[PDB]
RNA sequence: GAUGGUAGGAUAGUGGCCUACCAUGGUUUCAACGGGUAACGGGGAAUAAGGGUUCGAUUCCGGAGAGGGAGCCUGAGAAACG
RNA sequence: AUACAGUGAAACUGCGAAGGCUCAUUAAAUCAGUUAUCGUUUAUUUGAUAGUUCCAUGGUAUAACUGUGGUAA
């Protein structure tokens, strides 16, 4: 990254004649690391005293959340197949906050078979995913700023939320 | 060439102004840490074998072990551009250092028949083999805080609990 | 009411109340409209001080541009010539303010780069 | 290089002393250097007052804390052992730290502006004054800039004092700082120049904030002792 | 728009390299009967 | 003696791997090798020296001096990078993985340019000097280092192309695209000449071909695929072809030559995890190079029978054939130890 | 990026601060935006002096620089006079 | 004072230097006050603030130091 300052650019009246000053400390944009998939690597970064920061470049057990419970449990990444933040992230396949990927939900079948008895009331286009394995969740954790990737499962209105976009 | 040579365990190093390079060539093109005969280097000493440990060379430049590349090159060491020497030795070496690690025919009245001993015995507990009222006054002080410190805050809860009682 | 991605939703339908003399309308406490930066439901929290006005354009969305004209003793040329200001500001589910319609709003947390007002109050 | 709060003579030096951190702000506070020093002149120079600070005769808030630039703001009880000297110092009409002698039973106690009432981490009430005296569990009912009394010997709330319209108010800030009557007009506004407006001898009127007041107690019974000319 | 595909001139770049006479090995004709098909 | 893999009856060395008495016989050939936790993308030099390895997190340059086998420099640049080439020496053009290009001097950093799209390769023209980048969909840009303009740019098919090459000998433009179509355009023309389409037998999915290359002959291409499978192909029956599964197979990123040194008709082939050489004309792997972790591409330094990764983890490695070929002039007792 | 919206990145965090997508906005005769110096002078920036009436106390002219641009590192605080 | 015991060159340590010249001309954007940060960092100052235990004390590896040396340094 280069800054965070108005100096760079124009307000809401538009003035001009810049050549303002020599980019401060206070003004630091770190380069932005697109977490991918891998082996779990995270670089600790510092700031503001001892104020590490989690870089997370290469995660995997991401812990993603039963919604309808709330049973945030361990899995794996596949991959992210809709994000318009960037169109092109999808194409290269990253890993960040609040896109859609897919999960082996290995699991949560191991959850609902075991705090219910029987295998497969819960919606059928993810039953589905019961049954085959990969099932849709949103990332909900930051992995460059906190380094983690944790998440929320997707459980049928947010589904078909996102199913009728791609 | 000088030869450094040093036998460890008793304790012994010398160094040998060896001309007639010849007898030096059975060196030629061995990096560090591959061993050499002493058939080679001298006929006064054989069955001797040397593990070799670097050495400066004529600039006084060291070489640090198994990087390639006899001739100097400019490295990045404890970070700036320091010169160092590569690690195989070729003709162009002041002194190559030399660690014997058996001894073959012929005694030596520098290295093996004359020896240093060390410098002193240990000091710690564990390497002279190989309190407790602090233990009481821990575990008291402790106890006492615990006693102090969570029991004054309940105290505190329960004047809490009395202004909730009279709101 | 969703025409974008990534869930829209509040973020913890829900509700609250800034306090401070400025009522919730009751689409705003119990509606379907978001309410992602108007301070009712919101995420903001309200600060600082509270300016009035009338308005000149509010042709985009989510930018309501209020006029302020306020009397000041000018003692150079010993006469009041007239004060006008401008603010940008983000909607609210209480009122399609259109040109006219004096109305009010709180100083809170940066939202673009020149908003720091949200409509509160219309009369 | 100097403020107007501290009664500082113009023929005393070039550099003046900054107040260390502490309790209160560096605008609204006076260092025990220029407090013992130059204004009731118990030293002649630095060296001195640290000999004294050294010796340990100041017990001011009931703990000793020798240190030269000790930032002693709105009535703290400055304590000296010898000669049993007990002063609370507050404001006068124009400005400067009045520094007003008391006795024992009023220097066993202080009072003090609450900040902000928080619901911190696990249940525990929370109350907080210009020294920053976080002590436990206070009434509910203690709205923004009501006053507590400190304990001064430990640290609890003993007496609380409401802020209402009809209620004696001490304003430390802005063009009225310094002065006592606390009754002509209450006004709280929206969030500028809101206060309760105070009385002169012709019982004028004046204008203020919320946060550049508080209150010290009721219309002719206030707790603390005032100095008088 | 506005920054997408700005057809300006640029300064540094002007310059930046130098071309080439005759370039590829082959000829233009050995290009003509290399892919007429 | 540094530790072979078994192979098909021939030998293969790793220096600098993940597991390269081992602290005292040292045998570690460039000093500060190491990254940041992976490896974006590494190329030698024309000449005989400086080898370019761009960075991973904080992403630098890296030029090594091969006379001095250590680092160089590391310019920490602005973003993270896919692709670049190098441009004779010390010049040197990048994009990143935004649309925005960057030239790096002896200085460093002459200029940041964009594209309005993003891209996802680069080449350099020797001839008349325009650089081609390939992005997505549409749009195959120019970027004409002679007066610094912007050429007309070549409209592609629907979804965009993977991996653009040009002939060395006489100037064929080739564009990896999506949908199995190579889309070979004329360096002299500004228009296409053909476009010719992939075929194979298992068709599992439609795959898109993201490696394009040649060779000094001017005659074959190389093709790839997203799937594990490589490619050759000639004018002569250019409808056909000679295929390569690969045993893992799931996208061939690096396929290149051995035009320039002895035992020939062979060829590089890489994909993720392995990377793998076979000769011409039977299609029979001569050896593979089986790392420890994952590849993000290769190079193979010419004259001599050495390969350069850039891969997923700390240190990158470098892979020795005594067979293929020696060890060059800068690594010349490399044949002296192992 | 002009003006705003949605999301992500980076942040010490607010923030078109940067990027994807979308809308064509926004300031102005109630002075936009632009023109220069007794801008080595001015603005209280401050002390005022018991008769000097724009001399007469000071903070700051603007930002930089440690041969020249570039990249990196340290720290509660830095794009370090070391 | 036969495991330490005072002077103390040279070495580790705690800190020191804790704020100094020249050059091209910015119109409330340089500056001064003020509102706010439940929109944020914070060494030091100050007030507060910790409850999971199956069949008498834990490991080599480096200095300083000796000894052999290289180099004009």
């Amino acid at each position: 990254g280069i800054s965070r300052d108005s100096r760079h650019k124009r307000s809401a009246t538009g003035a001009k004649r810049a050549q303002f000053r020599k980019k401060r400390k206070f003004e630091l944009g770190r380069q932005p690391a697109n977490t991918k998939i891998g082996a779990k690597r995270i670089h600790s970064v510092r700031t503001r005293g001892g104020n590490k920061k989690y870089r997370a470049l290469r995660i995997e057990t991401g812990n993603f959340s039963w919604a309808s419970e709330g049973i945030s449990k361990k899995t794996r990444i596949a991959g992210v197949v809709y994000h318009p933040s960037n169109n092109e992230l999808v194409r290269t396949n990253t890993l960040t906050k609040a896109a859609i990927v897919q999960i082996d939900a290995t699991p949560f079948r191991q959850w609902f078979e075991a705090h219910y008895g029987q295998t497969l009331k819960i919606e059928s286009s993810v039953e589905s995913q019961f049954s085959a394995g990969r099932l849709y969740a949103c990332i909900s954790s930051r992995p460059g700023q906190s380094g983690r990737c944790d998440g929320y499962i997707l459980e049928g209105e947010e589904l078909a939320f996102y199913l009728r976009r791609l | 060439m000088k030869l450094n040579i040093s036998y460890p365990v008793n304790g012994s190093q010398k160094t040998f102004e060896i001309d007639d390079e010849h007898r030096i060539r059975v060196f030629f093109d061995k990096r560090i840490g591959q061993e050499v005969d002493g058939e080679a280097v001298g006929d006064e000493f054989k069955g001797y074998v040397f593990k070799i440990s670097g050495g400066n060379d004529k600039q006084g430049f060291p070489m640090k072990q198994g990087v390639l590349l006899p001739t100097r090159i400019k490295l990045l060491l404890t970070r700036k551009r320091k010169s160092v020497r590569g690690a195989i030795v070729g003709p162009d070496l002041a002194v190559l250092a030399l660690v014997i690690v058996k001894k073959g025919e012929q005694e030596l009245e520098g290295l093996t028949d004359t020896t240093v001993p060390k410098r002193l015995g240990p000091k710690r507990a564990n390497n002279i083999r190989k309190r407790l009222q602090r233990k009481r006054h821990q575990r008291a002080l402790k106890v006492r805080n615990a006693q102090a410190q969570r029991e004054a805050a309940a105290e505190y809860a329960q004047l809490l609990a009395k202004r909730l009682s009279e709101r | 009411q969703s025409e974008r991605a990534f869930q829209k939703q509040p973020h913890i339908r829900w509700y609250k109340n800034a306090g401070l003399g400025f009522k919730t309308p009751k689409t705003a406490i119990e509606g379907s409209y978001i309410d992602k930066k108007c301070p009712f439901t919101g995420l903001v929290s309200i600060r600082g001080k509270i300016l009035t006005g009338t308005v000149v354009s509010t042709k985009m969305h989510r930018t309501i541009v209020i006029r302020r004209a306020y009397l000041h003793y000018i003692p150079k040329y010993n006469r009041y010539e007239k004060r006008h200001k401008n603010v940008p500001v983000h909607v609210s589910p209480a009122f399609r303010v259109q040109v006219g319609d004096i109305v009010t709003v709180g100083q809170c947390r940066p939202i673009s780069k020149t908003v720091r007002f949200n409509v509160v109050k219309v009369s | 290089a100097a403020p107007h709060h501290w009664l500082l003579d113009k023929l005393s030096g070039c550099y003046a002393p900054r107040p260390s951190a502490g309790p209160h702000k560096l605008r609204e506070s006076l260092p025990l250097i220029v407090f013992l020093r130059n204004r009731l002149k118990y030293a002649l120079n630095g060296r001195e007052v640290k000999a004294i600070l050294m010796q340990r005769h100041v017990k001011v808030d009931g703990k000793v804390r020798t240190d030269t630039t000790y930032p002693a703001g709105f009535m703290d009880v400055i304590t000296l052992d010898a000669t049993n000297e007990n002063f609370r110092l507050v404001y006068d009409v124009k400005g400067r730290f009045a520094v007003h002698r008391i006795t024992d039973e009023e220097a066993s106690y202080k009072l003090g502006k609450v900040k902000k009432v928080q619901l911190g981490k696990k249940g525990v009430p929370y109350v907080v004054t210009h020294d920053g005296r976080t002590i436990r569990y206070p009434d509910p009912n203690i709205k923004v800039n009501d006053t507590v009394k400190i304990d001064l010997a430990s640290g609890k709330i003993t007496d609380f004092i409401k802020f209402d319209a009809g209620k004696l108010v001490y304003v430390t800030g802005g063009r009225n700082l310094g002065r006592i009557g606390t009754i002509v007009h209450k006004e709280r506004h929206d969030g500028g120049f809101d206060l309760v407006h105070i009385k002169d001898s012709l019982d004028n009127t004046f204008v203020t904030r919320l946060n550049n007041v508080f209150v010290i107690g009721e219309q002719g019974k206030p707790y603390i002792s005032l100095p008088k000319g | 728009k506005g920054r997408k595909l700005n057809y300006s001139v640029q300064d540094p770049i002007a310059n930046y390299e130098a071309p080439i006479t005759s370039g590829y090995k082959w000829s233009d004709d050995q290009i003509d009967e290399f892919f007429a098909g | 003696v540094l530790k072979s893999t078994s192979a098909n009856d021939v030998s293969v060395y790793q220096v600098s791997g993940t597991n390269v008495l081992e602290y005292q016989n040292r045998v570690e050939l460039i000093q500060d090798f190491e990254f940041s936790e992976a490896s974006n993308k590494i190329k030698v030099s024309r000449d005989g020296q400086y080898c370019m390895a761009t960075g991973t997190y904080k992403p630098q340059i890296h030029v090594y001096d091969f006379a001095n086998l250590s680092l160089k420099f590391d310019r920490h640049t602005d973003a993270e990078n896919v692709d670049f080439t190098i441009l004779s020496w010390t010049k040197s053009v990048h994009l990143q993985n935004d649309r925005s290009i960057q030239f790096q001097n002896k200085g460093g950093l002459h200029y940041t340019t964009r594209i309005p799209k993003f891209g996802r390769s680069l080449v350099y023209n020797k001839v008349n000097c325009d650089l081609y980048v390939g992005a997505s969909g549409n749009e195959l840009y120019r970027l004409n280092l002679e007066k610094g303009r912007f050429l007309n740019p070549f409209k592609l098919d629907t979804e965009g192309v993977n991996h653009v090459s040009i002939n060395e000998v006489n100037g064929l433009l080739a564009a990896g695209t999506e949908t199995n179509v190579v889309e070979f355009w004329d360096p002299r023309s500004r228009s296409r000449v053909s476009k010719l389409y992939l075929e194979n037998n298992i068709d599992n999915r439609p795959f898109q071909v993201t490696t394009t290359s040649f060779r000094n002959d001017g005659l074959t291409f190389a093709c790839g695929t997203s799937n594990g499978y490589s490619y050759i192909y000639d004018l002569r029956t250019s409808e056909p072809s000679i295929i390569k599964d690969q045993g893992y197979g799931f996208d061939i990123k690096k396929i290149i030559w051995l035009d320039n040194v002895g035992t020939e008709n062979k060829i590089v082939t890489c994909d993720k995890r392995i990377a793998k050489i076979w000769d011409r004309l039977d299609g029979k792997a001569y050896a593979s190079m089986e790392p420890s972790v994952d590849i993000n591409d290769i190079e193979h330094v010419p004259g001599t029978g050495m390969f350069f990764t850039a891969n997923e983890s700390i240190p990158m490695h470098t892979y020795y054939i005594p067979s293929l070929g020696p060890s060059p002039r800068w690594c010349s007792f490399l044949d002296s130890i192992t």
